[PDB]
């Protein structure tokens, strides 16, 4: 009974892993956007305007 | 007065260049506000403050 | 399961005050920028009609 | 006015460092609840793991 | 020749006009991003319930 | 106009300097989680009981 | 020994809770650097053409 209660306690801490793996996907999306897709394209577009 | 105006355009361009790092900042700090408003909508749904 | 969580209700109120304190400061900074743009370009309009 | 908004922004950011201090009081309470959830997981799997 | 110098000066005119709105956007969408992110970092955390 | 364009960029920068300082305060709360994970290892060595 | 291995397995998943907390805190320490410098480091190549 303590085996099953501690089995289901490790299952509760796996659901706590899934919750922090979801937080880890928020802070990952928030890392990429400005650095990756912001100034790469918005620089390239204005770099051709100020070259003109 | 095309030169006197152009020296004045370069002091405006110095603002524009510096402020166009700041466009690239601004236009993706808004995609990031839409990720972190999707974080505050997500994060009551999980978790709750994490149980 | 008979723990309909009080620590979640105390976790909400903390993460909600952390979010509110950040957003109430960021709103005040973003209105300061926006009000500075309005006042500066109203001052430029008056300068420029006074140049025309 | 734009030089005073550079100063009001530094002090609005000094106020956001206090809004984040009061959010950090709630975050440190969740971090104590995580340090306690460790001891609950430690206690429950120990009820499952058992004598001669 | 005066038209070509006016085409050069015209990009920096239309830019420094537009970039007054891009500052007035920058302040908001930055202070909105940092506040929703610093709400996420608080929702990161804990519930328990009690015996 | 050039003086105002120079101040507008500094107010935007002066806010962003603490938008990253509050993300370093979020990283400091993750160091309280890293400090708590050592008590999770001390807790796992205790949790197993190694039966009896 | 099954209830003890499942106590130590809940300690392993508390250390995965701490690991996804530590991964999201690394992504926080990287995204604050990549917001603060990731515009400017991709601008400075193009914008130093434009400044010359």
């Amino acid at each position: 009974v303590e085996l099953q209660e501690l089995n289901d306690r490790f299952a509760n801490y796996i659901d706590k892993v899934r919750f922090l793996e979801q937080q880890n996907k928020i802070l990952l999306a928030e890392l990429e956007q400005l650095k990756g897709q912001g100034k790469s394209r918005l620089g390239d577009l204005y770099e051709e305007e100020m070259r003109e | 007065d095309v030169d006197n105006a152009s020296l004045a355009r370069l002091d405006l361009e110095r603002k524009v260049e510096s402020l166009q790092e700041e466009i690239a900042f601004l236009k993706k700090l808004h995609e990031e506000e839409i990720q972190e408003l999707q974080a505050q909508i997500q994060e009551q749904h999980v978790q709750i403050d994490v149980d | 399961v008979s723990k309909p969580d009080l620590t979640a209700a105390l976790r909400d109120v903390r993460q909600q005050y952390e979010s509110v304190a950040a957003k109430n400061l960021q709103e005040a900074e973003e209105w300061y920028k926006s009000k500075f743009a309005d006042l500066s370009e109203a001052a430029n309009r008056n300068n420029d009609a006074l140049r025309q | 006015r734009l030089q005073d908004e550079i100063q009001n922004m530094k002090e609005e950011m000094a106020r956001h460092l206090r809004e984040y201090q009061d959010l950090l009081n709630v975050k440190m309470a969740l971090d104590i609840e995580i340090a306690t959830y460790r001891k609950l997981l430690e206690g429950e799997e120990s009820r499952i793991s058992l004598p001669l």
